[PDB]
């Protein structure tokens, strides 16, 4: 029953995992009660721990493979305290090293960069040289290139990143898109216009018809094979003036001078 | 004198004036200059921006149509002070002693 999830992953039928998982979830509570959730560790508990952990890890990979990012997030959170408590004697796996690589990609692809650095700080002392960076290089180096602002080195690491498959292609494909939007925002400031050809090279497409379609949806008109970056910018700005909170945040002349006199006079 | 008075703007491109009076640009420049001598308009001329910025209009007879135009200008400033006055009530609440 419990054991079925474990052999189902080896088949390679990863939707079969998910449709099997609900009974195993009720039976996973029973597993949690056997360990004290590691508030004391013993050798009776050490056999049991492997059981509790094994169920989570194979669900975790299985969920990513059916493109259920949500379910993945919950799994990772459960698992993390189990590696975290206690001197090592069953606090790592072959699977772990791969698992941390996948979570770091999910944060980057959603563009929550804030949580990307916090999480790495906490992560650091489990992967420093003990699992080392061996697979973890892939979101880490990408990160080095994004901070520097080498969108070029960043693109190549993704491009060579498809030869080696572990299952990272579910987040590489999303990160390809993330880059384009970041570039798209930065180039509005730089210039008003780039010819159609110069747009394709920068914003990373393989068809000149995709480049033009993307622009129309994003609110740049191509008229006379020149883009007008200024359009969207005017429209966003027009919208902020449309909504009203607005008189105080900027502050009137009259308002500044009324504030001085009343501070004094109390 | 009619075009400046009735408009709430007081700068006009020569193009508008040229089309109205069916004059060249040489003669708009004389006409404007004459108004200034006789004292029927006073102002100054930018032939480099191509405007005539009038700065004073001679009061004249005010007929049925003009009163309506005069009147509307007054409603706008009346409402403008009233709106503006609420904020100045609002701010500096503590002291009105």
């Amino acid at each position: 029953l419990t054991k079925s999830l474990s052999i189902a992953f080896e088949n390679g039928d990863y939707a079969a995992c998910e449709k099997l998982l609900p009974p195993i979830k009720i039976e996973l509570i029973k597993n949690n009660l056997l360990i004290p959730d590691l508030s004391i560790q013993n050798d009776i508990y050490l056999n049991d721990l492997m059981i509790t952990k094994r169920i989570l890890e194979v669900g975790a990979l299985a969920s990513i493979q059916t493109f259920n990012f949500d379910s993945f997030e919950n799994y990772f959170n459960q698992l993390k305290p189990y590696y975290f408590s206690n001197n090592h004697k069953l606090s790592e796996s072959d699977k772990k090293s791969k698992l941390i690589s996948l979570y770091l990609l999910n944060l980057l692809s959603q563009n929550n960069t804030t949580k990307f650095h916090s999480e790495l700080q906490y992560l650091d002392k489990h992967i420093k040289n003990l699992e080392d960076d061996s697979l973890l290089s892939y979101p880490i180096k990408l990160d080095r290139w994004l901070m520097e602002g080498s969108y070029q080195k960043a693109w190549d690491l993704l491009q060579s990143g498809s030869q080696n498959i572990s299952e990272f292609d579910s987040f590489t494909d999303i990160l390809k898109s993330a880059i384009r939007d970041e570039i798209a925002k930065n180039t509005e400031l730089s210039y008003d216009f780039l010819p159609l050809s110069n747009i394709k090279a920068l914003l990373f497409f393989n068809n000149e018809k995709e480049t033009e379609k993307f622009a129309l949806e994003r609110n740049w008109p191509i008229v006379n094979s020149k883009v007008y970056f200024n359009n969207q910018s005017k429209e966003k700005a027009d919208y902020e003036d449309e909504m009203m909170h607005e008189e105080d945040q900027k502050t009137n002349i009259i308002e500044k001078a009324m504030d001085y006199a009343i501070s004094i006079e109390n | 004198i009619e075009t400046v008075f009735v408009k709430n703007i007081r700068m006009l491109s020569f193009e508008d004036i040229s089309k109205a009076t069916h004059l060249p640009k040489d003669n708009v420049e004389h006409l404007v200059m004459r108004a200034i001598s006789l004292g029927l308009l006073k102002g100054s001329i930018d032939q480099v921006n191509e405007l005539v910025t009038i700065s004073w209009v001679q009061p004249r007879i005010i007929s049925g149509d003009q009163i309506t135009k005069m009147k509307d200008r007054l409603v706008e400033w009346n409402d403008q002070v009233e709106k503006l006055g609420k904020k100045m009530e609002a701010r500096g609440q503590s002291i009105w002693v």
